[PDB]
């Protein structure tokens, strides 16, 4: 709450609000990150005959979008808390915290962690075998002791959509 | 050469040598299928070199 009364702020207060959660957990916070594609459907570079423009839209196939898509780590070191941030357990603590409190549709969010070099198992079935996109924890059969590594993505925390359709009627001639 | 084909259930964890073993295997069988026709073994398709770097002695590819 003193948190949330200052207006269009801020990038500290998500440090808060890992810190209140699972404790032995820290956050860093990079404001700029290389965003990629969003594919435009005109591809624009026909060379035009009739009319053409210049000024700003200059490109080649695939745009590139910083401008609002900032990278989160987190950091722990008690394992019981390394299986409470895989899906299940405190994700769904962070998911609903942004989405709806404290950003909504400002920005879009991205995760990232880095434990030591995991713990995870392989091919079972119907439900938890991924480790989001990457799987390991299973091979070293060799060497005793610690490397670091980071862990794993997490999903955006994004809302979006174009709903179908196309128009019928206009709003007033003044 | 021993080609061990492995077979996935339930419960196996994951483990290189599942994969570099399969990939073999189907080397091997594509090889199969050629030698029933032709009994032929491999050759060049194609090999370009560039003949303007010879008078001053080198040797490059381009196409192998």
């Amino acid at each position: 709450l003193p948190l949330m009364l200052l207006p269009g702020r801020t990038a500290e207060g998500l440090t808060s609000l890992v810190t209140l959660l699972a404790p032995g957990t820290q956050a860093r916070v990079w404001h700029h990150d290389r965003r990629r594609i969003p594919l435009k459907t005109p591809l624009t570079m026909r060379v035009h005959h009739p009319v053409s423009l210049k000024s700003r839209p200059v490109m080649g196939d695939h745009a590139t979008d910083v401008n609002g898509q900032v990278l989160l780590q987190l950091s722990t070191q008690t394992g019981s808390e390394v299986q409470g941030w895989l899906p299940g357990g405190h994700l769904y603590s962070d998911l609903l915290a942004l989405l709806h409190v404290y950003l909504g549709s400002r920005l879009d969010v991205r995760l990232q962690l880095c434990v030591e070099r995991s713990l995870l198992p392989d091919a079972r079935l119907s439900c938890r075998p991924a480790a989001g996109s990457p799987q390991l924890g299973r091979t070293a059969v060799m060497r005793t002791q610690a490397k670091i590594a980071t862990s794993a993505a997490r999903v955006m925390t994004i809302s979006l959509g174009r709903y179908q359709r196309v128009q019928e009627h206009y709003q007033r001639k003044e | 050469m021993k080609i061990y084909r492995p077979l996935w259930e339930d419960g196996a964890f994951l483990m290189p040598q599942q994969f570099q073993q399969q990939a073999a295997w189907d080397v091997h069988l594509a090889d199969s299928v050629a030698r029933m026709g032709l009994a032929h073994p491999w050759g060049v398709v194609a090999a370009e070199f560039d003949d303007s770097l010879l008078p001053l002695s080198r040797l490059n590819a381009t196409r192998l």
